[PDB]
């Protein structure tokens, strides 16, 4: 598991202010960094891919700098719709790990993730996600999960064909991802569920087989007890 | 800028071969391949007839060559038609300034690609201006961007190159500290900007992509943004 | 006379046969800024030598400027180095040199900047390089390339 640590963790700032969030890897990543915008109840917006892309839509008041250990994302001329939590996430192995994030206090696509709810421990409960306005067809897909208070934690991924599937250890051997093109939707079955598996579960789409996550669901609440 | 030098006006019959001469330093036209050739007719941009000398872009018939002897470049135009009768303009690189400069004009008488500027504009002398200029159907940071602008009735100036990959600018010496250009790779859009605009900033500005080898070879050309200041 | 950035580039290729590969590591890339295909095809071989004894991200950063020059062989050879080549620099690759590359050899090269490949479908390079591909092949970068 590589490691990714951002600072600051917490910050303060008005409309018009410079931002400096920092992103520190374990090891070498070389360029295979994202980051990611989460504004308050809402699901994460990709902001950069290969560590200083722009994605589509988003302001040039955003720019990422940085390669090997060392990261930067620059918030330029702080607007209010800018007031949110920030993550980095390194995709050059797997397991996919994000920062801790820093909050900063003052769409063609749709994912629409269904089939949460409260589960009894040792249980089952299967995700599902429609995806629409995207030939879903040619796209590799993954799960990421948030506990309620917490940061964001990669849990398994699809190959554009289906051939390959990727799991977290602490999901592997629970957990199964499969996709049926035909519907446009991407499942998640999660068996001897604990505790510890609650959490609001987001389906994203990958820019590219190997790539960041560009387009999230709202996500769906699971809770465990 | 205006560095080399041309003959106002050549004639001819239908036809004839007439030949316009450009003449320039060791530090411009003396460079390897370092002369094109524009042609301009009555309200339309620039169009590229000749790069490296004696290269023609396709779609530009053979009766138009170029030749090059030490500081002077050559156009031929043989069999001259009508439709020949236009402003003809030589472009070179200043290696001293390093930016592109243009040839006074020479008059000839007869006897996938788009660039889209912004709108024309009407201003009053010290308010701000910015022009634009929205680059599709090609790779926005492969290709130097370059501004030019002539004056009613005058000639075509170059103000300055960026280019779109590292917004890495250079201004030619008379538009030092004038204007301000710049590029935003993400929308494919190039800028020149004005913090107080004076009357005689009144003139045409056109954007053009191209490389800055063949004596600044840009096949590229916006319809031009129309800026009057009063 | 040579005190000019614009200078090098200035010179005919025959002229640019006589600089010696020791010079290069002196050649910033605004040097190269005026310089044609048949001029770099000059260069790029004189750059090869000059920093052949570097490998990986340190050997890339040096030869970076040069690549308008390299042939096939030497990007293939580059995808093995995990090196991570940007899709501005892969987009000024001469169009003969990038066609006969996989689509492991490319995914190779742009690393994670493959991701903005979609975008760069219609124009110069890629274009080219898509219409001699299998479309099945196409279909496993995940990015809903067509036109194989």
């Amino acid at each position: 598991d590589i490691q990714m640590t951002q600072s600051p963790s917490s910050l303060s700032a008005s409309v018009g202010d410079r931002v400096t969030i920092t992103c520190r890897s374990s090891q070498g990543i070389g360029s295979w960094l994202a980051w990611y915008q989460q504004k308050p109840e809402k699901a994460p917006q990709s902001l950069i891919y290969a560590a200083s892309s722009l994605q589509s839509g988003v302001p040039s008041r955003f720019s990422g700098s940085g390669s090997g250990t060392d990261f930067t994302l620059t918030i330029s001329n702080l607007q209010p719709e800018d007031f949110a939590t920030y993550y980095c996430q390194q995709y050059n192995s797997y397991p996919l790990t994000f920062g801790g994030g820093t909050k900063v206090e003052i769409s063609e696509v749709q994912l629409l993730e269904s089939g949460g709810g409260l589960v009894q421990p040792g249980g089952s409960l299967r995700l599902s996600c429609a995806a629409s306005g995207l030939t879903f067809r040619s796209y590799a897909m993954t799960w990421v999960r948030q506990a309620p208070g917490k940061g964001l934690e990669w849990v398994s991924g699809i190959s554009v064909s289906g051939g390959i599937t990727y799991y977290a250890d602490s999901v592997k051997g629970r957990f199964t991802i499969s996709r049926d093109n035909s519907k446009n939707t991407l499942y998640l079955q999660m068996n001897s569920l604990r505790a510890e598996d609650t959490a609001v579960y987001y389906c994203a789409k990958r820019g590219a087989a190997v790539g960041s996550f560009d387009y999230w669901g709202q996500g769906t609440l699971v809770t465990v007890s | 800028d205006i560095a080399l030098t041309q003959p106002a006006s050549v004639s001819g019959s239908p036809g004839q071969s007439i030949t316009i001469s450009c003449t320039g330093t060791s530090s411009d036209i003396g460079g390897y391949n370092s002369v094109s050739w524009y042609q301009q007719h009555p309200g339309k941009a620039p169009k590229l007839m000749i790069y490296g000398v004696n290269n023609r872009p396709s779609g530009v018939s053979n009766r138009f060559s170029g030749s090059k002897s030490g500081n002077t470049a050559s156009l031929t135009i043989s069999g001259l038609q009508a439709e020949d009768e236009a402003d003809y303009y030589c472009s070179s690189y200043d290696i001293e300034s390093a930016t592109p400069v243009f040839g006074g004009g020479t008059k000839l008488t007869v006897l996938q690609v788009e660039l889209v500027q912004s709108g024309a504009e009407v201003k009053k002398p010290g308010e701000s201006l910015k022009i634009s200029c929205k680059g599709s159907g090609y790779s926005f940071t492969s290709y130097w961007i370059g501004w030019v602008r002539q004056a009613p009735g005058k000639g075509l100036e170059w103000m300055g190159i960026i280019d779109p990959g590292d917004s890495r600018t250079r201004y030619s010496p008379s538009f030092q500290g004038q204007v301000t250009i710049s590029a935003d790779k993400s929308i494919s859009t190039a800028y020149l900007q004005w913090s107080s605009l004076k009357a005689s900033d009144t003139a045409m500005y056109y954007c053009a992509r191209g490389q800055l080898y063949g004596g600044t070879y840009m096949d590229g050309w916006g319809q031009g943004t129309l800026v009057t200041v009063s | 006379t040579a005190f000019y950035p614009g200078y090098l580039c200035s010179l005919s290729p025959e002229e640019l046969s006589s600089v010696p590969p020791s010079s290069i590591w002196a050649v910033r890339p605004q040097d190269l800024d005026t310089c044609d295909p048949r001029q770099l095809d000059v260069l790029y071989p004189k750059a090869r030598l000059a920093f052949q004894n570097m490998n990986g991200s340190e050997y890339f950063v040096k030869i970076q400027s040069f690549l308008g020059g390299a042939p096939t062989e030497d990007l293939k050879a580059l995808s093995q180095q995990n090196v991570s080549m940007d899709l501005a620099t892969f987009m000024k690759l001469r169009t003969d040199a990038v066609l006969p590359l996989t689509v492991a050899e490319v995914q190779k090269l742009l690393g994670p900047h493959v991701e903005g490949l979609k975008a760069e479908e219609r124009h110069r390079p890629v274009r080219d390089w898509i219409l001699r591909q299998r479309q099945d092949d196409l279909d496993t970068l995940g990015l809903g390339l067509q036109g194989g």
